[PDB]
């Protein structure tokens, strides 16, 4: 059984680092993905670095967020820098080979539990 | 001392320029040396050869008055000396050698006269008429001519020893043996201008000791096979199935042999009408025991046995009586 | 550095690299070795084998002698290029390589006295002729046949450096033989009289022979054991129509298969090899053993075989003798292959 | 004599610019194409192209290469055309092409006193033509060689087909062993970039497909083959280990001619005409076994409980050699 | 005079130019404005995990070096110029063996004009490095990437655009398909970056998305091994006493399943795990196993070697085994394709 | 400033020899790399290679090119490395290799304002590496690189890996068809050739290969091939046209495997793990059929002058003694 079992923060004023250990099978040849869910139910694209370490970022987190992910120990993490009231949302970890995708959620086959980051300014 | 006689005549030489420009055609005394020949490609339809390719023309522009009487260089003096644009016809991969250096030589002696010998790996064509395989004989050319220069300019001929044979054993010729050799001088009319087209013709035939026990020799055998159940019972119906319908798999097993080593030609070669002839004989020996099955139990016929016995080795003999005369003797 | 820079500018003044050292004055003598890093592999599709070898070779040029501080200057690749260099080419090369990885891969030093020493890292697909009437009970003499293009005897004349065994030397790893053992090698001079005049030509042949373990679980013990097969039916009873067929036809069709698949594993000769004289007899005992059953069943009389305890049948005596004949005669025939071809 | 010339040719160079076309200021120049074809050397259905040998001549007129005194066409070697102004003319077609190099590289430059200049090259390329292959070995495919300028518009260069009817000759003298060339035509136009419009010409062939070669080894075997599947209806019934035996050997000798005909046919992913033909012909093989089948479940199965067993087997000597005709019927007229 | 100025304008452009170095090396980055129009999306190697596409690939910047004032506005350049002027250092990221066209001039324009922009375009044929994910096969869908960007110059050196819109950047042409195992559904166009060790670079990224047609693979492999195994199951309707007929027909049905295996084994690349199509013929090959196992059980349970005459001493009967494995094996093939078809049709 | 980068540049370039070493009297250079593999392409058996794709950059210092007053690391065309000194390495295990040159050829300069001098390079090589395939599939490859310098010798040159063991980058991101990177070292060592004492870096893998392709292709229907031998054991001696027909078949399937199978397995000719498996599944269909004729002997031919019994013994004989084979099959080669 596949586990992407996510880890990292819950609660900042302030950086923080969300962090994503996978189970069950090597995803050095999927693309990690980082999505975003506020309440309101909206899937929103953060990052996904691919298998030739190429950093995708949404245009409303780039330069901010840095995706790096390590593929000795089948892993994925975002640096959250910058934060903002606005980035309270629940963070997915996403994985798979995007087919019309690395910006939608369709693509992305296997998922992450949900790490409720809360930002109170 | 040879210092000065090399930058004397590279001095207010042009090596774009024909020599006798507008006097007379430049005769070139062509010469070959046939290292290999080698794989004939039967469906690419080609033929590797390597030839060492000797010329000789009259350059008067590099006249020389000295003692040395031999001016004996290497490859560095090719680029600045006017030499002839002859390409080979039916090439399609031609190549020159370059190791360790570039494999060329230039002779230059003092009334003019230049020789010009480079190694050579040609991938030539030749239409290989398949009809009568593997029992037919080939004679692949190796064409050449000047690319630009018309018959008024550039005129070939073939010196006393023209295309010269090594060893003639160490070469790449599975299928095929080397049985002999012809040169020829023509006229090509293209629509740039008559050109002076020598041609060698490399006459090959087969062997044939491949064929003949991967697909001759089986192939009787399992017709032959076949007949065996003419000797055996009317009244044993599994038995006799079995020599038929197994006989007739190994006959379609043994027609990938067939067209093994050719191209996709849309006639019947030798090979595939043996092995059509062969299948038939194994195709009617079943059908010989279907019908006599239903003639007989199932409701003369009840003979044919008796009458298969002579007729379907009669009819086998008589085929090898026309087959085997008519594609060596004809 | 100026000085360094200065003795390579005022060494190239005057030098013509079109005139081979001691032109009027002497004969031009080229010391060559090789040094096999690896020793490729060996097709026999295509008549040739690899090589990659460090190929050196040392001559005296008086033209490019020095004085200076230094006694032998390395050069790169420029320099090596607008010096003589002798036109060496391989005589059974079909299509070799220089190595251009990350730069040409070739080293000229030069020393005070004029000697140089010129070495390149090359990939000669050289031409092995071949003759497979023994496959694959054989053995092959490949040759490496190099020496000068455009200069004869008269004007330039290879030798070996050290010793001619001591010079060809190959790596103690360099194998690279997956179906062949390199048994040593052997070098010679030689003179070839072409029709442009004699030439010095370097030979050195290296002998192969190619292992037969693998032929013999993949061709030779199916081939055995489907030619025994089709004489373990005699032990079967004479009644069994459909049984002793099956036995006759079918092993007729596992060699058919093997027959294939042992042939299209080599070059496509045409001529009987060793390999194809065996299963083409192998392929004649499993023939005569269906043959022979059409003669047991000519003679049956009768379609009931015997009982636990009216007449029977007798044991058909041309099958008492094919028990002891077929595995005899083919008993024998190993023997007679297994000597001649376990002999050259 | 030689004198002469070699003022004259270096007098042609002298002050010439090779980044200027014919007529720089003013009118386009038209550049006239001429192809002798040498050979078509492989037709590939797997990587869909074909090799073309050819040799392309270019003829158009340069008013600064011009020479009086010298009533000859001034053949110069091929080094030449690396200091005179050539079209850059390119094959959009083109997977890999090169200039061929033995004993030179195969050029020709011949400067004629009227500016006229030919401009030769033996090239072969291989040149990408899309085949639909869904009629698969019963087809035509045309494939097509575009020559188009690359930087040059309709105003500064114009392509015409010289002798539009016989500009292209050597078609006729292909032999092709596995196709039949039908005809070949001659298409001057132009097309419609994002950078700008350019001129076009296009050879294009017609290949017919030959069939001797698939009646031989793919249709007349698989016919005789369902042909001894319908020897097991003129055998008795309670022959088991007869009709059995002839029926599951023919499914099993048309899976070895299927097999075959992957591994020796180009592979081509889809459904083609030759599948609908194999697969056609095992059904019928596969339906006579299911026949004995039929005909043993009735006479042993239902027969102690007690629809006639000589009647199945008369009418499935009547059907199955009538069905397969019908079937033959079908594809020989859909395909044809 | 038109031929003495244009000849002028070209030998003061170069007067002073170093094409060593970036426009604007200490001053700001160059904005590569790239573009592609992709003329076939070749044959896709599944064996290599590769494929082959032939572009117009397009460049634009701006080099302040190059203004001038003339006739016309806009130049056009001989290749021997385009080899004096800067151009970025465009590379693939994925690209195995890619050839820049020269027939029979080397397929390259550059374009000045008056205000220092340039245009610069090749015809390309690219051999890129598409990763597959075979799980499905042949029931399967992959997006092949075309990844490009700067090899020596980083973010704050070089950055690349797109000339427009990133989805009407990358241009297919309409007869441009030339796929015969493959679909092209459509493109999609996004941007990223790279970390190497070196810097931080910029990549243009082009994702064609790839649905493989599985036609073949029903007439070649599936149907012939679903005939086979409902062969199989119809020697079950066979009378018990056909001892050699039902043992001819078991063997055979496996040596047919076994030259299936082969030949819808060889069209494959040799992955590490079991393929969709290699989860079909392994079950299928368990329906004609475990068919002759039951003749096996029936064999040992007959008692007599006689069957039932058609006028009809005691005759066997048709047993339990053979009664039930009439309904339990046609059953479970067929709940195995429901199965098959749904699980793999829906991923 | 744009003008000034121009005579910077043209003043080092002035008087420069490439043909000099740094320090051509002096101290021998020292050249530090660094690879960043992008991607191992292919793993061939037959040929014995593997074709690397990697970033392969060298760094060095040169006092001939430090450069004052610019504050930025000058990046330059890949052009200027024709007009510098650059290292001579080369690969001992390349058969064929190539500096990718679409769109430009990919080199790159990148000097610095002390002398320090990067030179990458997009190298697609094909190095050879031989394979020890007696335990085929089931073994561990050891695949090398080696990297050397030519002409210089280690009084010349000096070589380092650039970040000790975390200079090979990227092989955690290599995802092989049919192999699986064990782990990669980094060596560094002096070699005498006969011309001199060269500097060496070795970069090596080791390979282990994956087994789920073999065994659902060659081991499980060579196993119910046999399996389906011993169905010819629960028949009754007097059916001669079954128990025949039975191991006839399937020593025909037999064939047809191992046959098949040397037409789609990687053309190695020696003697592999795999071959031994499926001769020695070739001998228990062949003594199943040699069962039958020994009992159609006894009851037919030794009859008028013990049957179910040798049915009886070889149902246990057989399925224990290929279960034996198996147990040494695979604790040997495991
Ligand atoms: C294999 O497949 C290829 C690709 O499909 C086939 O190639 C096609 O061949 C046909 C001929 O069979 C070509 O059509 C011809 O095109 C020429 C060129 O026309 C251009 O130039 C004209 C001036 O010289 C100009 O008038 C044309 O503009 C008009 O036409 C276009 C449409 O074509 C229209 O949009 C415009 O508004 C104009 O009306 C154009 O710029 C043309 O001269 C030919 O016309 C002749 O034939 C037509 C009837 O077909 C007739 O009406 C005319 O009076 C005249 O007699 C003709 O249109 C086509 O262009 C080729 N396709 C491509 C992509 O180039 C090939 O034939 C196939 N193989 C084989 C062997 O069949
Ligand atoms: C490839 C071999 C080709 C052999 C071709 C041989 C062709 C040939 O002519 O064979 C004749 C005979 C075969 O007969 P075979 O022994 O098989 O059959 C018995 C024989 O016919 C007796 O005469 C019969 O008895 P009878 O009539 O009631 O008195 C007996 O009847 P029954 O008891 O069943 O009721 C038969 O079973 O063989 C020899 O004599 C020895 C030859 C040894 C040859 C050994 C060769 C290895
Ligand atoms: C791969 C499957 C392996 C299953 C192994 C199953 C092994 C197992 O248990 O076999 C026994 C029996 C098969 O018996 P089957 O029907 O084949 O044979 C009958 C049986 O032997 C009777 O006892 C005989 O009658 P009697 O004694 O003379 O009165 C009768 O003789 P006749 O009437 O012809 O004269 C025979 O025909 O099985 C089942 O019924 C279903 C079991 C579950 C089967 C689940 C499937
Ligand atoms: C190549 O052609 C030349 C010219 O025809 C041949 O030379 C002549 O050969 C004939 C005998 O065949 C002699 O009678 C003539 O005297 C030869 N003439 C000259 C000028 O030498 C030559 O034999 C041909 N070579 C081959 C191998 O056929
Ligand atoms: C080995 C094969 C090809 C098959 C097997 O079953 C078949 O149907 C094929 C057949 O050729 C035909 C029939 O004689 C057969 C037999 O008894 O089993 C075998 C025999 C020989």
């Amino acid at each position: 059984q596949v586990q992407l079992q996510e880890s990292g923060g819950g609660l900042v004023q302030g950086s923080l680092r969300v962090s994503c250990a996978a189970s069950g099978r090597t995803f050095t040849t999927y693309i990690m993905a980082w999505f975003r869910q506020a309440p309101g139910k909206e899937r929103e694209f953060l990052a996904a670095m691919d298998q030739g370490r190429i950093q995708y970022y949404g245009d409303s987190v780039r330069g901010r967020f840095t995706i790096s992910r390590d593929y000795a120990k089948n892993s994925v993490d975002l640096q959250l820098d910058g934060l903002r009231p606005e980035d309270t949302a629940v963070y997915y970890c996403a994985a798979g080979a995007g087919f019309w995708g690395l910006r939608t959620a369709s693509s992305y086959h296997y998922w992450g539990q949900g790490t409720q980051v809360t930002v109170s300014s | 001392d040879v210092t000065v006689i090399l930058n004397n005549l590279l001095e207010g030489y042009d090596n774009k320029l024909r020599p006798d420009i507008g006097v007379k055609p430049t005769l070139i005394h062509t010469d070959m040396y046939v290292n290999s020949i080698g794989p004939v490609n039967a469906i690419n339809m080609e033929y590797t050869i390597d030839i060492f390719f000797a010329q000789t023309w009259y350059d008067r522009r590099l006249k020389f008055n000295s003692t040395i009487k031999v001016l004996r260089l290497n490859s560095n003096m090719v680029g600045k000396i006017w030499i002839p644009d002859t390409f080979f016809r039916n090439s399609k991969k031609a190549d020159a050698h370059w190791i360790t250096t570039p494999n060329r030589m230039l002779r230059i002696w003092n009334d003019g006269r230049v020789l010009y010998t480079l190694r050579l790996t040609i991938d030539a064509e030749c239409q290989l008429q398949l009809h009568n395989f593997p029992m037919d004989e080939h004679s692949c050319p190796l064409e050449f001519s000047s690319y630009g220069y018309p018959r008024e300019e550039i005129v070939y001929q073939w010196k006393r020893s023209s295309v010269e044979v090594g060893d003639t054993r160490s070469w790449r010729l599975y299928q095929f043996s080397f049985v002999g050799l012809r040169n020829t001088t023509e006229v090509v009319k293209t629509t740039s201008g008559d050109y002076v087209v020598m041609s060698v013709y490399f006459d090959l035939s087969r062997r044939m000791g491949y064929f003949t026990i991967q697909t001759y020799i089986p192939c009787t055998l399992i017709v032959v096979l076949s007949w065996v159940s003419f000797w055996i019972n009317k009244d044993a119906v599994p038995a006799r199935t079995s020599l038929g319908i197994t006989t007739v798999l190994t006959m379609t097993t043994l027609s990938t042999i067939a067209r093994k080593s050719l191209p996709k030609v849309s006639y019947v070669t030798a090979m595939d009408l043996f092995v059509s002839v062969c299948f038939i004989f194994v195709f009617s020996a079943l059908v010989e025991y279907g019908t006599l099955h239903y003639f007989v139990s199932n409701r003369r016929i009840a003979k044919m046995d008796s009458y298969a016995r002579i007729f379907f080795p009669t009819a086998f003999c008589l085929f090898n009586l026309v087959y085997w005369v008519s594609y060596l003797y004809l | 550095t100026t000085v360094f820079t200065r003795i390579l500018d005022r060494l190239l003044d005057g030098y013509d690299n079109r005139l081979r050292p001691g032109l009027g004055e002497r004969v031009t003598e080229v010391k060559t070795d090789i040094f096999v890093t690896s020793f490729g592999p060996v097709s026999d599709h295509d008549m040739e084998y690899t090589i990659d070898v460090f190929f050196r070779q040392s001559w005296k040029d008086e033209r490019l002698k020095f004085k200076g501080p230094m006694t032998v200057l390395r050069l790169n690749n420029l320099m090596a290029s607008k010096i003589w260099t002798p036109d060496t080419f391989f005589h059974n090369g079909k299509k070799s390589v220089a190595h251009n990885m990350t730069m040409p891969n070739k080293l000229l030093r030069i020393t005070e006295d004029g000697t140089l020493l010129y070495t390149m890292r090359l990939t000669v697909r050289a031409e092995c002729p071949m003759h497979l009437e023994d496959f694959p009970m054989d053995a092959h003499a490949c040759p490496l046949k190099f020496g000068s293009y455009a200069y004869t005897r008269a004007e330039v004349v290879y030798e070996w450096t050290r010793e001619p065994a001591r010079s060809v030397v190959v790596a103690e790893d360099g194998s690279r033989l997956n179906q062949y053992d390199l048994l040593g090698q052997t070098v010679d001079s030689g003179i070839v009289q072409s029709s442009t005049g004699e030439y010095v030509v370097m030979t050195t042949h290296f002998h192969l022979k190619r292992k037969i373990g693998y032929f013999v679980i993949q061709t030779y013990l199916p081939c055995i054991m489907t030619v025994i097969l089709s004489q373990v039916s005699f032990w079967l009873n004479r009644e069994s129509v459909p049984a002793r067929t099956v036995f006759g036809v079918t092993t007729v069709l596992t060699m058919t298969t093997l027959s294939i698949s042992a042939r299209n594993s080599l070059p496509k000769v045409a001529y009987a090899t060793a390999m194809d004289w065996f299963i083409a007899v192998c392929y004649a005992f499993v023939f005569s053993a269906l043959i022979e059953f059409a003669t047991v069943n000519y003679f049956t009389k009768r379609g009931y075989a015997w009982d636990g305890k009216k007449t029977f049948n007798s044991v058909s005596k041309i099958d008492r003798l094919s028990r002891i004949a077929f595995p005899l005669l083919f008993g024998i025939f190993n023997l007679v292959y297994w000597a001649t071809y376990l002999n050259r | 004599n030689m004198s002469f010339v070699k003022e004259t040719v270096d007098k042609l160079l002298k002050g010439y610019d090779i980044r200027l076309r014919p007529d720089f200021g003013g009118p386009p120049v038209c550049v006239g194409m001429n192809i002798d074809i040498a050979s078509i050397d492989m037709v590939s259905e797997v990587n869909m192209d074909y090799t073309l040998t050819m040799y392309f001549q270019q003829y158009w007129r340069d008013k600064r290469l011009a020479y009086s005194g010298i009533p000859l066409n001034l053949t110069l070697d091929n080094r030449v055309a690396d200091q005179l102004w050539v079209p850059d003319t390119y094959f959009l077609n083109d997977k890999k092409s090169f200039v061929h190099g033995v004993t030179v590289k195969n050029r020709m430059i011949r400067l004629h006193p009227d500016g006229t200049v030919l401009y030769g090259l033996r090239i072969t390329t291989t040149a990408a033509c899309m085949m639909d292959l869904r009629r698969y070995p019963l087809d035509e495919q045309n494939c097509t060689l575009e020559i188009e300028s690359y930087g040059y518009t309709t105003d500064d260069i114009e392509f015409y087909w010289r002798g539009g009817d016989k500009a292209v000759t050597g078609v006729e003298r292909i032999e092709l062993p596995q196709f039949s060339i039908v005809e070949h035509r001659l298409v001057s136009r132009n097309v419609v970039f994002a950078t700008g419009a350019y001129p076009r010409l296009s050879l294009s062939f017609r290949l017919k497909r030959n069939i001797g070669y698939f009646i031989l080894q793919t249709y007349m075997p698989s016919i005789l083959i369902t042909i001894l599947s319908w020897v097991s209806f003129w055998i008795n019934y309670d022959a088991s280990a007869a009709r059995v035996a002839l029926g599951i050997t023919t499914v099993l000798t048309m899976t070895t001619i299927n097999t075959h005909l992957r591994e020796t046919l180009p592979k081509i992913p889809y459904v083609k005409a030759i599948d609908m033909y194999l697969m056609g012909c095992f059904v019928f093989v596969f339906l006579a076994l299911l026949e004995y089948a039929f005909v043993n479940y009735i006479f042993f199965g239902r027969g102690p409980q007690r629809t006639d067993v000589n009647a199945i087997d008369r009418w499935s000597r009547i059907v199955f050699p009538f069905t397969f005709s019908l079937f033959n019927l079908v594809y020989w007229l859909y395909y044809v």
